[PDB]
C-alpha cells in the first residue's frame, strides 16, 4: 500500500475541503455522451 | 526678386513584413523553387478515443 502525490483543485468552504473536478477531458471526442450534462423536464 | 527657400523631398519610412506584429500570425518561409510546384498538401491522421 503506497501513496502517490498529484495536483488538483481544491475549494474550502466550512470546514470541509473539496476537490473539484471536471470530467471534459474523458468524454472528448468520444462517440459516448458525458454523464454530468443531461436533459430535464417539466410540464 | 523672388526668394526660393528650401526644397524638400520625401523623406519615406519603409514598412516590412516581419517587422509587423501580424507576422505573428505567419510562419514565413522562403522557397526558391515556387514557380515550379503546383500543389502543396499536409496529411493527417487521427484515431478517436
Amino acid at each position: 500500500h503506497s501513496l502517490t502525490p498529484l495536483s488538483m483543485d481544491v475549494i474550502r468552504l466550512g470546514e470541509k475541503t473539496v476537490i473539484m473536478e471536471n470530467l471534459r477531458r474523458v468524454y472528448k471526442n468520444t462517440d459516448t455522451k458525458d454523464p454530468l450534462e443531461r436533459n430535464v423536464d417539466l410540464t | 526678386f523672388e526668394a526660393i527657400f528650401g526644397t524638400f523631398c520625401n523623406r519615406l519610412e519603409w514598412v516590412y513584413f516581419l517587422t509587423s506584429g501580424l507576422a505573428a500570425a505567419a510562419h514565413a518561409i522562403k522557397f526558391h523553387d515556387l514557380n515550379k510546384l503546383t500543389t502543396g498538401k499536409m496529411l493527417f491522421h487521427v484515431q478517436v478515443p
